[PDB]
């Protein structure tokens, strides 16, 4: 995984990566010359599961100080990069209140869990 | 500056020294600090489980 760099970032990026390095030395623990060394970057990856999961659905009820009932669902659980996401919403309002705006968003969460570090959400 | 820097006799026979101000002035002065404390407590309970720098 690589975290997106900034405009002024210069050197190695942040994230987690793997590499192989082959070198020539008299002993393993003493010194590694630059001339006698070859380094290659390799990626460990995962791919989409072949079996789809259950349909994602959610429901909430909010009664104020007769409830307002919201239901939402998706069409499928596993999506591919670049494919659209369709969300179906159903709201019933028994209250005397009025919903003005409906905001729908897709959000990413990233857990850096090696040092004591906060989670990145966006 | 409105009330710049007395003897009080609560029955008995001896008068005790005091500042010119009543203690209600002290409580009114602490009125702002209590609001600060309430705001700090609300902000510290809403965050709570932040795992940074050894769960400070």
């Amino acid at each position: 995984v690589t975290l997106q760099p900034g405009p002024e970032d210069t050197g190695k990026a942040c994230g987690v990566d793997y590499e192989v390095k082959a070198f020539c030395a008299e002993n393993l623990e003493e010194k590694i010359h630059k001339r006698n060394s070859v380094r290659l970057v390799i990626e460990k990856v995962q791919y989409a599961p072949e079996r789809p999961g259950p349909q994602p659905t959610a429901e909430t009820t909010r009664q104020f100080l007769k409830p307002l009932h919201l239901e939402a669902s998706l069409d499928k659980e596993i999506y591919y990069h670049g494919e659209p996401i369709s969300v179906n919403v159903h709201v019933t309002n028994n209250t005397n209140k009025t919903v003005k705006k409906i905001k729908i968003s897709v959000r990413q969460y990233a857990d850096i869990c090696l040092f004591n570090t906060a989670q990145y959400k966006c | 500056v409105v009330d710049p820097p007395r003897t009080l006799d609560p029955e008995k026979a001896r008068g005790v020294l005091k500042c010119d101000i009543s203690d209600l002035s002290l409580i009114c002065s602490l009125g702002y600090s209590i609001l600060l404390m309430v705001t700090c407590t609300v902000y510290a309970i809403k965050t709570r489980g932040v795992p940074e720098t050894f769960n400070e």
